[PDB]
């Protein structure tokens, strides 16, 4: 059942002030994807600089996750694919062209310097966040260096080489009975969704733009297969969704499933390409709307890990990640940008808030009502 | 001028080879037609094959001179395809993961958003160049400080293996090739690898100078980047505010209005896709419920006539009354009156048959009108919401045509009044000027004058007949070219509704 | 009508060399490549790949012996 | 005279798609709206997409009956009030992508209104995808011009083609796709399978 709910300003919940472990490494920001490439790890450095200059380090414990080894990566990936990934270099691709065409590397997954190091550091960040969330040493792991979900068991697509999300999920499943996964990225989490179709332990919900878009998968009928039936929900949307519409289509589904599924642990992707003015996105969310999902998920008092993917315009993703990091500490942000290295890149007004665009929303209320109708109908089975 | 005399000589040779004055003039006509960007290159070469095809060498010069499945999106992998060994998988990873099912696949951005993306990309490219230069400078500095302490004997046989002790051997190569030229980059890299003792200090000095030069260049470009962002970012919020602006710019062309009716006819009524019901008589439906939207628009018109640069006072005094005349004659509102079995008594349905000019004027009238009829249902709502307006928008639109208010503030004035409800009131001046110009071209033309006289005579009769309509059509067609597209307008007094139909 | 016409043809044919009616709008922000082949550029985007920033990649003009990213 | 024989695609489809041919259903031609499998309502007004719809990989090598009205053929032939014809929305050579206009595709195959040309015409290939009958044009066209006869068109959907060359056949200059600067097409391909003339 879908009902229209106007958006309201975000206020933190002082009920809980759980520990926040913001994993970060200073060498991730050095790697580059190309010249005209939209995907830039430099946005992680932008967000970290914004956090540092903002005064948020006194609350959160900053770490530096150890890079993962090949044996750890073999927990989910194949030995051949990870071997090719480690061996491939931007120079010897001619000798590796057979694997490049076989493993789909080169078109949307360019080979660059330290690519295996990038994959290793992201996998290690997710692994250490899961390890901290499993030992009870923390309750929120902001692994902004991860957020790589498009990668599959033996393929790399969508600027996504190593699926660190499923590795962290397996680590959580080491001692947790059931785990749950959320998405906010405009695209679809094909690899993460596919990784746990036939089993009940993991659920994969994605709020993905559907139709003629990059993943092209994740319809409303992707119920599951075998014993994992009704345990993989999907919420396809359309172009131009706004903050209130996103909240109304997000919150009831999560409430219903955690009433039914009853997760023991939670992971939340935080794709920053679903904002206004985005380069590869088609939404109209704002930082308030983006932070609404993470605040709502955190308000349920469950062990959650926030990862960071997407984001192809520097200012939007940087501000959104800073706002999410602040709200994870139950602290509202100043919403004024302090001077730092990248002060010149933050618009002509130098304000943290970015105004969402005026573009025409497409999501009809009756279509959303029917969509959540099928979602609730299939979730009611279990 | 260096590469023109050769072409002059080639064309002289071609003219001499043709030898015929008339054929040469025809070839000149062909090349002039191509010069107007109307003839394709393939068409041009196929045409010149007829003339210069006899001479193979001249033709070659010309040619080289002008150029089991489960689920909707998931398919079960076969038994043989399920074996991709992974050594890191334990018992839980085997039990709780899947290896038998694999998924299979089955808006125009604003120009200013594109400009912002380009600006951001340029800034990031400069930043990446500067950061790579910094890393290479640090690497060369540590190499220089390591070699300076080293003795002369080790300096002589000092060889630099590829990599330079860096986390990425390709990081410094790009910086070196950027500082130098692409042809000398490989040579400089080889010299660094083979003669580090003499190469490292000078290359480090070059990098040190280029860092300062590039930083100064970036800070100089930042002025223009700041100005661009300041003057473009505010505009880069209204996706509907600019797309509809260009749509209104491109819409009111003479061909487009008749294109709408012809398209709707040929799509719905003429084609009869259903093939079950007869085609409807009319195409479009319009309503004129409010009459207070007439005096204000007439005042806007009189403002334009009193402010227009190119119009004569004897023409202006006529225009000041023509609009009153059409409103009084068409909507029955307030020869001397004119200057100021089918027989049905007391007719309420009237027909107006005219050419493209009257149709275009009526379409301009209706396009201006439906912009104001939509805000009728929202005036009270926005008046309620603003303090949690018709006079305000009227007086704000007054000051543009007379020149009191500049064009810019009009767009932002309505933004706060209507966030997304109103996005069609931003180009009132253009449609109003189009309407007044079309009224002028209606009055000036003699054929249009005869059409309006025939319409006056037809409307002055309170009773119509079957033969009277045919006589009216024949009379309007007598001075009318057959090739011109025929339209018809019917106005219903009972419901104050005006309908149109394409003939 | 002859010397001017040959000069104009030579100018218009040498302008294209050495690098550079509805005109159609540029296609930026579409990941379909189904019915948008008509639009300007849009030959480098497709549903298969994620990148769609290629259409707005700046072009170059060689003026005074050097390129300029317009 | 540009000639592309193109027998590789059909043999490839035969070997790799042994599924039986099936008639998906009748398709009614439209001029401004995306096609559909229904006829109850064909109106849409909002404040030119390709007529053919998305077929999907699972529906490769299938027959989709397409019905074309005579008035649309008239309007497209002399380029009067036809967005697709003025836009030259034609791509392919005897095998055309899903975005190519069906009328321009049929014209590109050798179809011509009125009586057949009296010249020394070569062996027509109006149905190249139908290797069984490369000129499967049944029925008698009306001798008198202007007589409205409806065309029943059978289209065989084919897998994606690597490149769509640009040729000038029957005074039609189709646009070029699949070159090195361009990218691999995502939609399927189709051609004229069978033609039956209906009065
Ligand atoms: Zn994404």
């Amino acid at each position: 059942v879908y009902e229209a709910t106007p958006f309201d300003p975000i206020t933190v919940k002082p009920s809980d002030k759980r520990r926040v472990a913001y994993f970060y490494d200073a060498d991730v920001g050095n790697y580059a994807y190309g010249a005209g490439h939209p995907m830039k790890p430099h946005r992680i450095r932008m967000a970290h600089s914004l956090i540092m200059n903002y005064g948020l380090y006194k609350k959160m414990e900053i770490y530096r996750a150890k890079p993962a080894t090949k044996q750890e990566m073999c927990q989910f990936h194949t030995d051949e694919y990870i071997d090719f990934l480690s061996r491939v270099t931007p120079d010897n691709l001619e000798m590796f062209k057979r694997e490049s065409v076989k493993f789909n590397v080169g078109d949307d997954c360019p080979v660059f310097d330290g690519l295996y190091e990038y994959c290793s550091i992201s996998g290690g960040g997710s692994m250490e966040g899961a390890a901290r969330l499993n030992r009870g040493k923390c309750d929120v792991a902001v692994n902004y260096a991860g957020g790589l979900h498009h990668a599959k068991k033996s393929e790399a697509s969508g600027f996504c080489y190593l699926n660190d999300i499923v590795l962290g999920i397996i680590e959580l499943l080491r001692y947790h009975p059931r785990v749950l996964y959320i998405d906010i990225d405009v695209h679809h989490g094909d690899g993460v969704e596919e990784a746990f179709y036939t089993t009940d332990r993991v659920m994969t919900c994605s709020f993905h733009k559907y139709g003629e878009f990059f993943p092209g998968t994740g319809e409303l009928r992707d119920i599951g297969v075998g014993a994992g039936k009704n345990y993989a929900v999907n919420v396809p949307l359309r172009d131009g969704i706004d903050d209130a519409t996103y909240r109304s289509v997000f919150e009831p589904v999560i409430k219903k499933i955690m009433e039914w599924y009853q997760p023991s642990a939670v992971v939340l992707q935080c794709g920053g390409d679903s904002l206004s003015g985005d380069r590869l996105g088609c939404f109209n969310l704002s930082m308030e709307g983006h932070a609404n999902c993470v605040n709502y998920v955190k308000s349920f008092g469950i062990p959650m890990m926030v990862v960071g993917g997407g984001g192809y315009t520097m200012r939007n993703v940087a501000r959104t990640w800073c706002f999410e990091t602040g709200l994870l500490n139950n602290v509202v942000l100043d919403k004024d940008l302090p001077y730092n290295e990248y002060y010149e890149y933050y618009g002509p007004d130098y304000k943290l808030s970015v105004r969402p665009s005026n573009m025409f929303n497409v999501n009809t209320p009756e279509y959303l009502d029917k969509v959540m109708t099928n979602i609730f109908a299939n979730l009611e089975n279990t | 001028n260096i590469s023109l005399n050769e072409e002059v000589t080639f064309f002289e040779k071609a003219k001499r080879y043709i030898g015929n004055k008339h054929l040469y003039t025809e070839f000149l006509k062909i090349l002039n037609l191509y010069s107007q960007d109307i003839l394709d290159l393939d068409d041009l070469v196929e045409k010149v094959d007829f003339y210069l095809g006899s001479n193979k060498e001249l033709f070659t010069w010309f040619k080289n001179f002008v150029g089991e499945a489960f689920g909707p999106s998931y398919k079960r992998l076969p038994k043989s395809d399920t074996f991709m060994p992974c050594s890191g998988r334990d018992d839980m990873c085997w039990e709780v993961l899947n290896d038998e099912w694999v998924g299979h696949p089955v808006h125009r951005k604003n120009q200013y958003e594109e400009t912002l993306f380009k600006i951001e990309e340029e800034r990031h490219e400069y930043d990446f160049y500067i950061e790579s230069n910094l890393r290479t400078i640090q690497c060369l500095e540590t190499i220089v400080n390591k070699i300076e302490n080293m003795t002369e004997n080790e300096k002589a046989n000092f060889k630099l293996p590829p990599g330079l002790g860096h986390t990425s051997m390709t990081i410094y190569k790009k910086v070196i090739r950027k500082v130098y030229d692409k042809e000398r980059g490989f040579e400089i890299i080889d010299a660094l690898h083979e003669h580090p003792a003499v190469t490292a200090p000078v290359v480090l000095k070059r990098l040190k100078q280029k860092d300062e030069e590039w930083r100064r260049a970036q800070r100089e470009w930042n002025k223009v980047w700041r100005e661009l962002e300041q003057k473009v970012f505010f505009k880069s919020l209204d996706h509907l505010g600019l797309t509809f602006k260009q749509a209104d710019k491109k819409l009111l062309t003479t061909k487009q209005l008749i294109s709408e009716i012809s398209s709707i006819k040929v799509d719905q009524t003429n084609k009869k896709i259903h093939w079950l019901t007869p085609k409807p008589k009319s195409q479009l439906d319009f309503d004129f419920p409010d009459k207070n939207i007439f005096y204000d628009i007439l005042c806007l018109a009189d403002t334009f006539i009193t402010h227009t640069t190119a119009y004569s006072n004897p023409d202006k005094e006529r225009l000041k009354d023509l609009l009153k005349y059409f409103i009084s004659l068409f909507f029955s509102i307030s020869l001397l009156d004119i200057l100021h079995q089918g027989i049905i008594q007391n007719r309420s349905i009237f027909n107006l048959f005219a050419n493209t000019n009257i149709y275009i004027f009526f379409r301009h009238w209706t396009t201006i009108y439906e912009r104001l009829l939509e805000i009728k249902q929202m005036n009270e709502r926005v008046t309620k919401e603003i303090n949690t307006a018709y006079k305000q928008v009227l007086r704000l639109s007054r000051r543009l045509i007379n020149g009191d208010l500049e064009h810019q503030w009009f767009e932002e004035s309505l933004r706060q009044a209507y966030n997304n409800k109103a996005f069609k009131l931003y180009t009132i001046d253009k449609v109003t000027q189009s309407l007044v110009k079309h009224a002028h071209t209606l009055m000036t033309d003699a054929k249009t004058a005869e059409i309006m006289a025939l319409f006056v005579k037809d409307r002055n009769a309170s009773t119509t007949s079957a033969k009277d309509q045919i006589i009216y059509r024949l009379q309007v067609r007598s001075h009318m070219s057959n090739t011109e597209n025929m339209f018809r307008i019917e106005f219903d007094k009972r419901t104050l509704h005006v309908s149109i139909q394409y003939i | 009508n002859e010397s001017n016409i040959i000069s104009t043809f030579t100018r218009r044919i040498i302008k294209e060399k050495s690098g550079n009616k509805l005109i159609y709008p540029e296609a930026t922000g579409i990941s379909s490549n189904r019915g948008n082949k008509l639009l300007q550029r849009s030959e480098v985007v497709t549903r298969r790949d994620l990148n769609n920033s290629k259409p707005m990649i700046e072009q170059t003009v060689f003026y005074n012996g050097s390129e300029h990213r317009l | 005279l540009p000639n592309v024989s193109s027998q590789s695609v059909l043999a490839f489809t035969e070997k790799h798609y042994p599924n039986k041919l099936k008639n998906l259903g009748t398709l009614y031609y439209n001029r401004f709206k995306e096609g559909s499998f229904d006829e109850d309502s064909t109106s849409y007004s909002d404040r030119p997409p390709p007529f053919l719809p998305a077929i999907g990989i699972q529906n490769i090598n299938n027959i989709a009956t397409l019905k074309i009205t005579y008035e649309d053929i008239q309007a497209s032939f002399n380029n009067i009030e036809s967005p697709r014809k003025r836009n030259n929305e034609i791509w392919g050579c005897d095998i055309y992508s899903d975005d190519s206009d069906p009328i321009l595709v049929l014209r590109h195959c050798g179809f011509k209104i009125g009586a057949p040309s009296g010249g020394s015409f070569h062996k027509l290939r109006r149905t190249p995808v139908n290797v069984t009958n490369q000129d499967n044009v049944t029925g008698n066209l009306p001798l008198l011009e202007g007589t409205p006869f409806d065309l029943e068109v059978e289209l065989l959907f084919l897998p994606t083609l690597q490149k769509y060359p640009s040729v000038k056949r029957f005074d039609i200059t189709s646009r070029e796709w699949g070159s090195e600067a361009t990218v691999i097409h995502d939609g399927l391909s189709y051609g004229i399978y069978s033609i039956v003339i209906k009065q």
